[PDB]
């Protein structure tokens, strides 16, 4: 909806 | 592991998707849906530390975000999540245009931005390295003082 957030680990 | 979240304006997680297969077990235990963005990412980092993905050697998390000074509130949450967990961070603002290009090749917004940046500066970073190298490794390869930096 408002925002998309991606997180990368390792 | 790579995880994609969708938030509403109050930063409530309304959707969560594993961007690769090894993110599935972390998402299952984290159960971020309907949680505050801060809580969701904090538990994701907590689980990641338990499972062995986060350690003293690889202590960097890569965040990326796209809207649709609102992003500044999102950016502050991402900084808090990492600092409070004791991990270094890189936050790469993105666009809907770039998010779709990233999705089309099954990359996170952060790894896509970094892959494109390396290519433009002449760094030898192939597609497989962009998708599978560790965060600390790809940042060491791309951040070599060949493009502008600012805060």
């Amino acid at each position: 909806e408002y925002a998309y957030i991606d997180v990368d680990i390792n | 592991p790579s995880i994609g979240l969708v938030i509403d304006k109050k930063e409530k997680v309304i959707d969560a998707k594993p961007l690769n297969n090894d993110a599935k077990p972390i998402l299952d235990e984290a159960a971020p849906k309907d949680m505050p963005l801060y809580d969701a990412l904090s538990k994701i980092l907590d689980i990641s530390k338990k499972n062995g993905y986060i350690n003293s050697a690889d202590n960097i998390v890569l965040f990326s975000a796209s809207i649709n000074k609102g992003i500044q509130e999102i950016i502050s949450t991402l900084k808090d999540v990492a600092k409070d967990a004791g991990v270094k961070f890189e936050i790469i603002p993105s666009t809907e245009e770039d998010r779709q290009k990233a999705l089309d090749q099954n990359l996170s917004m952060g790894r896509y931005a970094i892959y494109v940046k390396a290519v433009e500066e002449g760094v030898n970073l192939n597609l497989e390295d962009a998708r599978n190298l560790s965060v600390s490794e790809i940042l060491g390869k791309v951040n070599i003082g060949k493009f502008a930096i600012s805060d």
